């Protein structure tokens, strides 16, 4: 809770600033707007190439294995020996998820899960450590493609919103920490201000590329961001949206060699429905309402089950060594359990066109496949697009209904695993199925009447499953409005996942709250809570304030700074009458370069430190040194925002997360310092 | 009106329309569509190719219900559902050997079929002759898809899948021939196995932690 | 085996063989009336026996006939004759009884007849113009009459087509009147319509040069 | 300029509103935040049918007109006579405009125009007079009604934008102060902040039903509020427009019989772009930026002709009277122009199936109609339509071009008449001409290539013209995706956008801007110009400031606001040490009930004066009063937003756009007032 450390998004416009940005008006043409762009065109080519990268190794390390089950069961199914078939299934699961979970337990335990509860954190303005790191990414990307390849009921889509974070934040600053590779560029953008806008638009082009929606992925930034409107901000975001869903379509188009059919704008595609079958009338409105009570219900009972889950690896599975060993027979109990429904499945059907990828023929009549096993055979995005639109009578409920309630358990055992590996692919394909059941006992009610389409049905379930399980109502209406290309459809997509929050949040939180609440992350909220209004500022502050003078000794700065029962990075300067506000960052650079009153330092100097500070132990300070005088007017925030005391909280609130701010200085009606305001003193009302 | 040298082209289409209509119909229920009347279809094809060749512009688009053009369209399209150009060779003047051999060995196992008819004699005399037959339209389901890049394995010479699906369901509903060795107690065995490991690596987490 | 998979059911083989025929003699019908257009008055005969020999074999043959396997051609053959049909929009042209043409329909074949055999001795095209209009414009009246009673009667959709071959026999005289014998209807409006049109687009110019001097002093 | 007055949007969190507050959590359930959302699904409601009233009218009467106008130029073509179908068009022109004429010039002159840039103002925080009367949305529907069936060049799309947000700002206050009928609701929301939401959701509510975009309305409201990024709000903002847009179609469906089909849902409907025809490669993609290049230029002479014509209206054509004149020679001449270059049409095609309503052949043969009359008898909707659908031989090169250069004169001729019309449509439709002339073009210039279709180019082209001409980019290009129904067209669309804005921005600003200007409006843009971070609060304070004690005698509190040199309506309290802030509206209101410290005022006292406050002549002090004092604890804002003197001008200009900021003071490092900072005083920079 204590070590997590808030970005420095707002900028400090000290003397040294404004000397910088006088200095670049000077220098004949601006070109900081510029490569603002171009960075942005750069992180949605590299997120959308990122996400084809998965897709394509995906597909063929997929195909590899499947068709190498297919063979094994074949050939087994008459001669017998169909139990080394299931250890060969179980085998290649376990295979795989080892080495992925063994990179994820061993090497960074931060790539685990589908990284959006710490890219919300990281857009929040708090850092978790390692999240925007290299070796995060490339864990994340390799991560994720042995989660799916090793049968792992998962998806892919999530973990890309993590992926573009990353790249967003290594290639705006034109330089690899980890590698120790610094390319003279983008030195500009080496701060907090400029990163967090960067990481915005990253997260958006990795929401555009996972399901084709540049505008979904837009306002899942500025929801999760919850800032001042900025215009051009907003304007590179949705450049960036727009390239990522794009790069991803046309590089895809030319591995799938028609290079003139751009029908893969994201890694699941919805399909199209633009039918009569997809049309909805107002008597259905009622209908849909009830679909997301059961989708905010059965959200709940996924989220509370899930919340008992990692309570309990919280506690007892919390060693790497066990964690790779939970990962590994999650993997073989997810084949086990596929091929226990395979084996005793008695429904099969002929082959459609592409209704299986790998028909498996398994104790039923030749031309028939086995129905069941095109449930697992196939990826979780080709069977949520099959329960959308598929001719009614497709699915035997009882076939469908099984493979329902079993990865629906599968699905929430499977989240919290030390693996890199997403939940909204599950969630939507949990949804879509049973929302599919749904239609199909309408169509049973109401003697196959043509408004009752399962298909149609299956998309409002899998937005109700989605919306109890994740709580996304706004992005997460415009992402399913983009992905079924159908804005009538916005209405009762809307509606349902209204009233799927609405029920979930009676019983328990969202999935991705819920996890970041467990790892204790100072989270602000949208707003304060409601049984906070008659707080004031004076209530929320904390005091005494530990300040610092505007010339100030440098032994009481070392003494302030090297303090081991805090570790405050943010100190009003007063003269207790305020003047500003420092850094702790800030002062040790200062330190460094021995600025004293006993050439200059430029803005530049203090970006060369970021975003590795120096702790002050590394700081060697002489006795005569310490009797020093700084002076701070120079490289204070000369204008920090400032509350009185009797300020309400709402208004503190508000103001603090619409700026992104760190320190909050709380003043009296003299302008003497008398409180302060940070993150944790904010995120501790419920 | 046209022409009387121009009205015998018309009237030459309407006839080999009419017979190609009259061998589609009664080549139906049993498919023989690529078999019976390929050379009626080519027939349609070329009288109409010589349409194409003073009478294209008077007889293809003079009016909006171009009956000629989708005439022609319907066989075509009739033609391309059916893949009837897999059912011959590249050429498409005879069925090529591999349509041939299965039709034989279509003959051939109905032949067994009868033999063995006077069902416990038919599973066991001549079970070879249909794995044979079920073999031989697998690896046809093969070449088609490299020989003409296919994507998928979907659809071959609608005579070569209709004759399969004949066999398929006599071999299958009509009589229970098949009998593929269902490993019950095997699977079971390692299933439950597979499954109690979850329930072992959890309790006995939990019971470490538990007495440190 | 059984004498419905491999070989055809002998109640079922007959049923097809009329089926054969019957569809064999539309399409031979449909091709020969193709140009011009005498589909829905010539054919008419031969698709309802293509409908009732369907129905005939539709409702123990329907189920081993229709379904029986992946390329339905009994099934399309219908739906494509079916398609034909309705795209020629000749249900509107036909009486309810079906049994024959109807009035309005008849009546515009035979003056269309009168008006192309009147066409015919005007030859001998200064006399076609001059004597035979009065055939035309009755003709071409009861075009937008007859699609009018197609706006009330049947009241489909503005714009709907009549029966292929009245459309066609419309057209044809059409293309006669306006592209070969050049029958043409001088226009004498020109110079009033320059007039009236240059008085309206000069008036802006007046108000708004007057507003300004208006405003040049006071 | 110094007419306009800025709204209350930020609260003032006095005593009576904590009082108020805290009663109403009392309450066994708080039902303030439920009726938020009835009211917006309320806006959403009436948007909508006011959409429907507005399709279904004008069709019908557009339709009458348009059978009387063919019927009489049939009996005149060959018998003679056609100079009196022309005075006859022209006449009916002159007919329904005069009407629409008069009752914008001489009731209700802020009706004149879309209301666009009146709507922008708002949401800016300016209020234009009579902008939400009554009689304004009237005169606004019956307008536009007459100005499209009077033939104008002219759109009805646009003016939907202010009356969703008229419907707003007086469903939400429950009352009708025009009718002088008072229902006993909606009390709370009778206050600038919740009518400046509800504006928003009713401004998003008529994008919405204008074009189908529900997400492209909400992205316009943001644009436009451009305020801190409030999420309970912008859901309630989506949930109008998705309701507005619904309702359209679901009433359009039963007025059109089919209720079973939703295909209406704006009041233009591009159709759909989901065809092999409508893709594009990366070789296409330099061929749109030119396009937008065209579009940036041609938008560019159409603003700065717009510009000089409005300009000479102001100087001349200001009176009443003639306004109307004005309008109807307009009306004369559209029908004037149309009728010559269709009479000397002699292009002509057979009808082909629809494409049209008034099918009129003039000259040619029998069974083909004039092509020229199509592009004029059509609505411009349908035309748009038929440009973006059509096979690529469909348009002559001569009738396409002559269309289009009459139009585009039509169009910018009159924008500024005196009469309700939008000019969304009109350049959409110049564009969609321009657009598919260039289509045209390039398969004539690349053998009809498949890449080259014509309908594709329509599409850029009339975003590229629309783009030009109002400088829309972010929530145009959402609006277009949303209409096309294609998320891949969306980066040609931007792309499209961003050069036509850019080169558009060289030469002149945006037709709304360019208005909102030359009406003098304080309008705030979205950040401070490039000299900006020169500047200081100092610098751009208003100094000395007229400010009040905490207990202040009623005397010198009358003097202040009986001033006439000044009208300030916001007044720092201090002790000139800054306690809080007092507006006029409430000092007047405090006056009004005598409050002295010589029953209790609550905050419902103070919402029962707006937002029609007395004036201070009204206001009757005694003698004796004048000697009493007067104690603002209670009242003024106890925690005002104050920046220090330094504070850089973007700071500044943030905090106060974000905000909605009406009043902004500055102080020194002792709390004492120094400054204060208004939109008046960040307006003026240019
Ligand atoms: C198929 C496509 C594949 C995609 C290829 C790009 C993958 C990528 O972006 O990988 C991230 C990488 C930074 O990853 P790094 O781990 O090297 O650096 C971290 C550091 O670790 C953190 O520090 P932390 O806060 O945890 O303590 C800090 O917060 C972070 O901002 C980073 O700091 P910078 O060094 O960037 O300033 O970007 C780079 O390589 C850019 C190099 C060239 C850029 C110039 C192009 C114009
Ligand atoms: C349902 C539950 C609620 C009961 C309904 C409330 C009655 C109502 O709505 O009345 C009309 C309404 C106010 O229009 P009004 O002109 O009567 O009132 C202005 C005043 O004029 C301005 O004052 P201003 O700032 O210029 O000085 C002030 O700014 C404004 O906010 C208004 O003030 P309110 O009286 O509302 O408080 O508008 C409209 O058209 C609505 C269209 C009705 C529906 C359209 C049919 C499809
Ligand atoms: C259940 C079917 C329909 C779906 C397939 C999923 C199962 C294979 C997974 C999902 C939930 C899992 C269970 C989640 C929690 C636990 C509790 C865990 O610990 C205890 O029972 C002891 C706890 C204590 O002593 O406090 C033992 C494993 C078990 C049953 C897990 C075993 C594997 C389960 C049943
Ligand atoms: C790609 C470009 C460089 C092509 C140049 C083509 C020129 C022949 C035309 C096209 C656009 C025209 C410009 C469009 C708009 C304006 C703004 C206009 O400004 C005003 O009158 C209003 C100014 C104000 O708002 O105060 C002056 C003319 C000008 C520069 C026009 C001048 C002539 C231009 C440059
Ligand atoms: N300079 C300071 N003087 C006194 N208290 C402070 C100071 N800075 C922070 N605090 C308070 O100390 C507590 C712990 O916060 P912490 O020391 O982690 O803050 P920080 O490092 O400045 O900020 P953050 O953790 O939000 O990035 C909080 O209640 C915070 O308000
Ligand atoms: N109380 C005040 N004392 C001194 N100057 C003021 C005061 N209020 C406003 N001003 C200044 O007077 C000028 C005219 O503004 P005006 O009087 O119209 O302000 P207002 O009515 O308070 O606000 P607005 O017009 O923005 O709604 C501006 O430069 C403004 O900053
Ligand atoms: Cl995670
Ligand atoms: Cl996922
Ligand atoms: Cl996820
Ligand atoms: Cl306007
Ligand atoms: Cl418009
Ligand atoms: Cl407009
Ligand atoms: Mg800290
Ligand atoms: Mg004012």
């Amino acid at each position: 809770s204590l070590k997590y450390e808030s970005l420095d998004y707002d900028n400090s416009e000290n003397q040294l600033f404004l000397e910088e940005e006088r200095r670049i008006n000077h220098t004949a043409f601006r070109t900081v707007e510029i490569k603002r762009w171009v960075i942005c065109a750069l992180i949605g080519i590299l997120t959308g190439l990122v996400a084809c990268f998965i897709d394509i190794v995906v597909e063929n390390l997929a195909g590899l294995k499947y068709r190498v089950i297919k063979g094994n069961i074949d050939k087994f199914t008459e001669k017998g020996g169909l139990s080394f078939s299931l250890l060969l299934w179980a085998t290649l699961n376990a295979a795989f998820v080892l080495v992925g979970s063994v990179i994820v337990a061993f090497i960074e335990p931060v790539a685990a899960g589908s990284g959006i509860p710490q890219i919300k954190c990281f857009l929040n303005g708090v850092k978790i450590p390692h999240v925007v790191r290299l070796k995060t990414l490339v864990i994340k990307v390799s991560g994720v493609i042995l989660s799916v390849v090793g049968g792992l009921a998962v998806g892919k889509e999530g973990p890309m919103i993590h992926s573009g974070s990353v790249i967003a934040a290594g290639i705006s600053q034109g330089r690899s920490t980890s590698l120790k590779r610094d390319f003279k560029i983008f030195e500009y953008f080496r701060r907090d201000t400029e990163k967090r806008d960067f990481v915005s638009a990253g997260a958006a082009a990795g929401v555009s590329a996972a399901f084709g929606a540049p505008v979904g992925g837009v306002l899942f930034s500025l929801e999760e961001g919850a800032s001042f409107w900025n215009q051009f901000l907003t304007w590179r975001i949705f450049f960036a949206s727009m390239i990522s869903t794009f790069t991803l379509n046309f590089v895809l188009s030319i591995y799938h060699g028609n290079m003139w059919d751009l029908s893969s704008p994201g890694l699941i595609n919805f399909g199209r429905f633009d039918s009569e079958k997809m049309a909805y009338t107002i008597h259905e409105i009622p209908v849909f309402i009830a679909m997301g009570v059961v989708g905010g219900v059965l959200g709940a009972v996924f989220n509370a089950l899930n919340y008992w889950l990692t309570m309990f690896r919280i506690r007892y599975i919390h060693r790497p060594c066990l964690q790779v060993i939970e990962a590994v027979l999650v993997a073989a109990v997810t084949a086990t359990v596929a091929f226990v429904l395979i084996y005793s499945s008695r429904d099969c059907q002929p082959l459609q066109g592409g209704s299986m990828s790998y028909p498996l023929q398994l104790f039923c009549a030749d031309g028939e496949y086995n129905s069941m096993a095109a449930a697992f055979f196939n990826t979780p995005e080709k069977s949520v697009v099959s329960l959308f639109h598929d001719p009614p009578g497709s699915y035997n409920p009882l076939t469908l209904g099984l493979f329902t309630l079993v990865y629906f358990f599968l699905a929430c055992w499977t989240y919290g695993l030390t693996v890199s590996a997403g939940v909204f692919i599950p969630s939507l394909l949990i949804g879509a199925a049973w929302g599919r059941l749904f239609g199909i006992s309408l169509s049973y009610l109401t003697g196959a009447a043509i408004w009752a389409d399962p298909g149609k049905y299956a998309l409002m379930g899998a937005a109700a499953q989605l919306g109890g399980i994740v709580r996304m109502t706004l992005s997460l209406t415009v992402i399913m409005m983009e992905a079924t290309s159908n804005v009538t459809y916005g209405f009762p997509i809307m509606l349902v996942l209204m009233t799927a929050k609405i029920v979930g949040d009676v019983f328990i939180e969202g999935l991705y709250d819920m996890h970041i609440q467990l790892q204790s992350v100072p989270f602000l909220h949208w707003e304060a809570p409601v049984t906070s209004h008659s707080l004031t500022a004076r209530e929320v502050m904390s005091t005494p304030v530990t300040c610092l003078r505007r010339r100030e000794k440098v032994g009481v700065i070392v003494d302030v700074l090297s303090d081991t029962a805090s570790n405050h990075n943010g100190f009003p300067v007063v003269e207790a009458r305020l003047q500003g506000l420092i850094l702790r960052s800030q002062l040790i650079v200062l330190l460094k370069h021995k600025v004293f009153v006993e050439r200059r330092l430029r803005l530049k100097d203090f970006r060369d430190a970021y975003p590795r500070f120096p702790p002050i132990q590394s700081i060697h300070v002489s006795q005569d040194e310490r009797e020093c005088t700084m002076d701070l007017s120079e490289f204070m925030n000369p204008s920090p925002y400032t509350v009185p005391q009797e300020a309400s909280l709402p208004r503190v609130f508000k103001l603090f997360r619409a700026l992104g701010l760190r320190h909050l200085v709380v003043v009296d009606n003299r302008n003497q310092v008398v409180g302060l305001v940070t993150r944790k003193d904010l995120a501790r009302y419920r | 009106d046209l022409d009387p040298e121009c009205r015998e082209l018309l009237l030459d289409f309407a006839n080999s329309s009419a017979e190609l209509t009259g061998c589609l119909v009664r080549s139906a229920r049993p498919v023989r569509l690529c078999q019976t009347c390929y050379p009626l279809f080519q027939q349609v094809v070329s009288k109409m190719d010589n349409i194409s060749r003073s009478c294209a512009r008077s007889l293809l688009m003079a009016d909006r219900m171009q009956i000629v053009v989708i005439l022609s369209e319907f066989f075509n399209t009739t033609w391309q559902e059916a893949n009837c150009a897999n059912c011959l060779t590249n050429n498409s003047e005879e069925l090529s050997n591999s349509t041939v051999y299965f039709l034989n060995l279509f003959n051939h196992t109905l032949t067994c079929f009868e033999h063995n008819l006077q069902y416990s004699e038919v599973c066991k005399n001549c079970r070879e002759a249909y794995k044979t037959l079920s073999s031989l339209y697998s690896e046809m389901q093969k070449m088609n898809e490299l020989e003409n890049k296919a994507e998928p394995g979907t659809h071959l010479c609608i005579d070569v899948e209709d004759a399969m699906n004949i066999t398929r369901k006599l071999w299958s509903r009509t009589f229970n021939c098949s009998v593929p060795c269902s490993d019950t107690v095997p699977v079971i065995a390692v299933s439950v196995f597979i499954l109690f490991l979850p329930v072992v690596f959890y309790l006995s987490s939990f019971l470490h932690s538990e007495q440190k």
